[PDB]
RNA sequence: UGCUAAGUGGAAAAGGAUGUGCAGUCGCGAAGACAACCAGGAGGUUGGCUUAGAAGCAGCCACCCUUGAAAGAGUGCGUAA
């Protein structure tokens, strides 16, 4: 996982949500899951 | 060695004129041996028929060198209308090698070869530095200062130790090993060297390791010099290095042997031994790394064309194609090698390939 | 079913037929007699084939006119096309020859009458820096 | 990195930091700009890293114009010392910017990689900015 | 730097009118 | 499609109906450019196979006395007009509709009046 | 041209100034001010919604029809006071007219097509002076680019104009100049 | 009369972001718009150059024509190709 202040989509599979209270992209891919932190 | 620098070779079509011979114009019984050596080689290409125009393209070439110091062989490749290879050699080759064909003949350049890869030298002392980088036929050199003037720390300190030059110099001493280490790591960014020397001392030498990033700290060897206000001199450089630079020449030959032996054990079919299915591969364009055995006075016959090869010409009939001419194996394989930008291994009798040649491939 | 460009006068290469079908379970030895000596009327010009193959590891093949790029780089005599198109232009070509390539190449085109087959390969042509008079 | 080749005096007064622009706030010579939207300096080595970042991003086509010059230079005095015993000498340039005054231009043929390169431009600033045109 | 931040930002009061004596 | 084209698609369509002495629906979800492209070559002779929207030729049918047909429009679209003759036709989508099996007729007309797809098949053993 | 004029209703400033301007501004009003050949100065109230709206669709010539205390005036917009940052209309200067009086105007030129593929179009003059009849202004002239290759100029004096409209501007001067295509060995040398 | 879900109120930047409320422009849409499911997504042709290899998909230039309901000298993944 992947945690920086500034998260954006990657790729074109790639998805922007929020959970609890933080932005989160989750993707197939696993290597762009990351998160805001 | 790459492909890269005798890729203009290729082009260049007409008899070749190859000599590998002993230059070293060191003592007063040394000079001789090189009209000597000219006076055979002349010889020999009058007994070969060879043409005027490579002999008058040879004697300006052989004759018109500055002497290298010491013990240092000299190679020279030609084709009659130009001049292309003209080099020293780290050591003389145990026989004067002369020959007169269409294919060059560039074995012995493969590992004599006074040509190393570019490489930074660096003097330290904790007052400042000097670099010098190395990109081959071009020296660059560069002072770094120091703004940290006092690096003395003087015994006294003052009135019952109020005021203590401890911490005043720790930094100054701080602030020229950041400076030094900027100024390498943007060498190293720029030119990429593959190995960094540093001579200094125990104290100044392991805390500017210390501060270089781990980019460079991983490609650095450490030396024991004098010194920097006696200054060194190029032979004293080159002798200290030479030493580092064999195990590192040394180092690509056991990798090159392991990778090898793991492509045989596993039987994926990255690579070849033997002319049998060499030649094929090559044939292919395939062929990534070629490893340069004992191949002595083993033919091959080349096809129509300067690169297409093959064992025998019972074998080449499947092609359809006619034989051509006959040429000898380590004169035309490192040629089609070279032709694929494929690079150059010479075997140091711990390889042990099938029929003294091997291929590492690209796939299947 | 797949597609490959061997030149006429060439049977059992290594480099372009033996790694292309010879993963598919043909019969590589077979199929070059029976190429070249169907393909021996051009033998000078490279001309297509489509390999039908059947589930039998057995080969069907119907050939195929030379390309146009091809067909058109020796009714102009130059032997490679422009490297920059549009700004330098290796040589001349007039609406007269381009006909023949149209015929040639009449049973491998999807157009209709002569005149719309005339500006497909006039289409090529440009993409080459070819000009069409 | 931009130098003029001479000024009459060489040690000023800081510029002042006050007002919107006067004049020069509109786009002239190109298709899209870059309009700043607070007070700064901007110096001479921003300039450079903005005009690079521009040039990348379109490789090969379009032109780029810079509508500001680092005239009025400010002085740093040596490290390490006390106040007083004159004054410093001239370090680095810069060029005084109030909002609505417009840095960069572009004239590129489409839309999305004109748009996209000046962003990248406007990420190497020390203010915030926004991407104009010549339409009303 | 906290105790120098806290100080100063205490002048936004109601009953300091945005200032203080010694910032 | 932009509002203006869809009107302009219309006035083409509705000519050809009524040029045209008779006209064949049928859907040709499955066939692939190259099996379709062997239609228009081999009915290219005499018929046309152009297809369009449902909706959008839905108003071109209000021009002519086809008020019958709507029906035969909903799912996938294609429409013959036969500019020359009717056994041409009848017997050519016969023969390559049966190769295919993804070719399936919906209905046709003639003299005013559609003709199912039992009855517009036998025309051709006229 | 044939243009129809647009309708709409301004009121008399009761009060002028700094602070009753801003109170004008802060409701949704613009100031504006008629004055012409009549010799008769006139402070005015416009929507700003409805202000803008014509202006979005008409260009910055409009031809206004004001309905002052309940009369008609026919009337021109000379020069917008706009806010650098903003963008608002903080004033507007309306010029009095009659039908069949040339005025002098300086209309907007939009350059369209595609030329050469290694050319690059540059436009220099951003609008021309024109001359024209109040009800005939045209809302913009385009110009052509279309097969130009390498170093050409289309010069002002080439630029169509619709019948019954004059030149102001001289032929002198350059409107669009297409050039060569930079190269990247060019984008590193400008600028430095 | 409305707003906030953060204990924001009761500290802070460049920047990231389908939090929510108010007002204003423009596109698309019963001629069926957006999402979803079903079927095509082609022929010249592996466009030309470079390259050992470059076939829509290291890199450079151009970016046409045809059958057509549409099909880009090709939006990604993938192969040495």
């Amino acid at each position: 996982m992947k945690v920086n202040p500034s998260v954006k989509p990657i790729c074109d599979k790639c998805r922007v949500i929020r959970r609890h209270g933080r932005v989160m992209v989750i993707c197939s891919d696993p290597r762009h899951k990351q998160r805001q932190g | 060695m790459r492909s890269e620098r005798l890729r203009w070779l290729v082009a260049a079509e007409g008899p070749f004129a190859s000599v590998y011979f002993d230059d070293s114009h060191d003592t007063l019984d040394a000079v001789e041996r090189r009209e000597a050596t000219w006076r055979d080689v002349r010889k020999h290409l009058e007994s070969r028929d060879a043409k005027q125009e490579l002999i008058d393209s040879l004697e300006e070439a052989v004759r018109d060198s500055r002497p290298a110091v010491g013990q240092r062989g000299r190679a020279l490749i030609a084709t009659g209308e130009q001049v292309l290879v003209n080099e020293h050699l780290i050591g003389p080759p145990p026989a004067t090698v002369i020959r007169l064909s269409d294919y060059p003949y560039v074995v012995p350049l493969i590992d004599l070869e006074m040509r190393r890869p570019t490489y930074v030298f660096a003097a330290v002392d904790h007052t400042g530095a000097d670099v010098k980088l190395y990109q081959g036929a071009t020296i660059s050199s560069t002072k770094i200062d120091g703004v940290g003037y006092p690096v003395h720390k003087p015994v006294t300190a003052g009135w019952n130790g109020y005021g203590d030059f401890q911490h005043t110099t720790e930094e100054a001493i701080r602030m020229n090993c950041r400076a030094v280490a900027d100024h390498l790591t943007r060498l190293v960014d720029a030119a990429d060297p593959e190995v960094v020397f540093v001579s200094g001392e125990v104290r100044s030498r392991t805390d500017l390791l210390s501060t270089l990033p781990q980019r460079v700290a991983v490609r650095v060897s450490q030396l024991h010099a004098g010194p920097r206000k006696s200054a060194l001199d190029e032979e004293e450089i080159w002798d200290l290095t030479s030493a580092e630079f064999t195990r590192r020449r040394y180092a690509e030959i056991t990798n090159v042997a392991q990778q090898f032996e793991a492509e045989i054990g596993r039987g994926s079919g990255l690579a070849a031994q033997g002319l049998a299915e060499v030649c094929a591969a090559l044939r292919d364009g395939d062929v990534d790394t070629l490893i340069v055995g004992e191949l002595g006075e083993a033919t091959v016959v080349t096809g129509k064309a300067r690169t297409t090869v093959a064992r025998d010409a019972d074998m080449l009939s499947e092609l359809g194609e006619p034989v051509d001419r006959v040429a000898r194996a380590d004169e035309a394989l490192p040629f089609a090698a070279i032709a694929v930008g494929a690079a150059l291994v010479r075997d140091d009798n711990r390889i042990a390939p099938l029929d003294g040649v091997g291929a590492l491939l690209r796939y299947a | 079913l797949i597609k490959l460009q061997i030149q006429a006068g060439q049977a059992n290469p290594a480099p372009p037929v033996g790694p292309a079908l010879g993963q598919h379970g043909v019969n590589i030895m077979e199929f070059c007699k029976a190429y070249n000596a169907a393909t021996e009327s051009q033998r000078g010009n490279v001309i297509p084939v489509e390999i039908t193959v059947y589930e039998d590891r057995s080969f069907t093949f119907a050939l195929k006119t030379p390309p146009a790029a091809k067909l058109l780089l020796k009714a102009a005599g130059v032997q490679k096309g422009s490297g920059e198109p549009h700004k330098t232009k290796v040589a001349k070509v007039t609406w007269d020859q381009v006909r023949e390539i149209a015929e040639t190449k009449k049973a491998d085109l999807n157009a209709n009458d002569i005149d719309a087959a005339a500006k497909i390969i006039a289409g090529t042509a440009r993409s080459m820096g070819i000009t069409v008079e | 990195m931009l130098i003029p080749r001479k000024v009459k005096h060489r040690k000023q007064h800081h510029p002042e930091q006050r007002g919107i622009a006067s004049g020069g706030t509109s786009v002239s010579f190109g298709d899209y700009g870059i309009q700043a939207l607070e007070h700064a300096y901007i110096t001479n080595r921003q300039i450079e890293s903005a005009r690079i970042a521009i040039n990348r991003h379109i490789k090969r086509g379009g032109k780029v114009w810079i509508n500001i010059f680092p005239d009025r230079p400010l002085t740093k005095k040596p490290a390490e010392t006390r106040m007083g015993s004159g004054k410093g000498s001239p370090e680095w340039w810069v060029a005084n910017v109030k909002p609505g005054r417009v840095l960069f231009e572009l004239s590129y043929p489409d839309e999305k990689t004109a748009r996209d390169a000046l962003t990248r431009a406007i990420h190497k600033l020390p203010i915030k900015a926004r991407i104009v045109t010549r339409e009303e | 730097a906290k105790r120098g931040r806290k100080k100063r930002d205490r002048k936004h009061s109601k009953a300091n009118h945005g200032k203080r004596p010694n910032a | 499609m932009a509002k203006a084209d869809k009107a302009t698609a219309v006035a083409d369509i509705a000519e050809q109906f009524k040029a045209s002495t008779a006209t064949v629906v049928t859907e040709y979800r499955g066939l692939t450019v190259a099996n379709l492209a062997e239609l228009r070559r081999a009915l290219g002779d005499s018929a046309t196979y152009t297809v369009a929207k449902n909706t959008l030729v839905k108003r071109a049918a209000s021009e002519a006395g086809i008020e019958g047909l709507d029906e035969l429009f909903a799912g996938p679209t294609a429409i013959a007009f036969v500019k020359g003759e009717a056994v041409d036709a009848a017997k050519a989508i016969k023969k390559f509709a049966k190769d295919n099996k993804a070719l399936v007729i919906k209905g046709g007309y003639m003299d005013g009046k559609a003709l199912s797809v039992a009855d517009v098949e036998k025309i051709a053993d006229l | 041209t044939a243009n129809i004029p647009n309708k709409l209703t301004a009121n008399v400033r009761t009060r002028t100034g700094k602070g009753a301007s801003r109170q004008a501004r802060r409701d949704g009003k613009v100031p504006a001010v008629l004055y012409g050949h009549g010799t008769d100065p006139q402070h005015l109230e416009l929507n700003a919604r409805d202000f803008a709206a014509v202006l979005r669709s008409h260009g910055t010539n409009a031809i206004l029809t004001l309905d002052i205390e309940g009369t008609e005036q026919l009337a021109l917009t000379k020069a917008l006071d706009v806010h650098p940052i903003r963008r608002n209309i903080q004033h507007a200067d309306l010029l009095v007219v009659q039908r069949g009086e040339k005025v002098t105007v300086e209309v907007t030129v939009l350059v369209e097509g595609d030329a050469t593929p290694g050319t690059l179009v540059t436009q220099d003059a951003n609008t021309i002076e024109i001359e024209a009849e109040a009800l005939s202004i045209p809302e913009q002239l385009t110009v052509s680019v279309e097969g130009v290759e390498a170093g050409t100029q289309i010069t002002a004096g080439q630029i169509s104009l619709p019948e019954g409209v004059n030149l102001i501007s001289d032929p002198e001067l350059l409107v669009v100049n297409v050039v060569e295509a930079p190269s990247a060995e060019a984008l590193e040398e400008e600028g430095a």
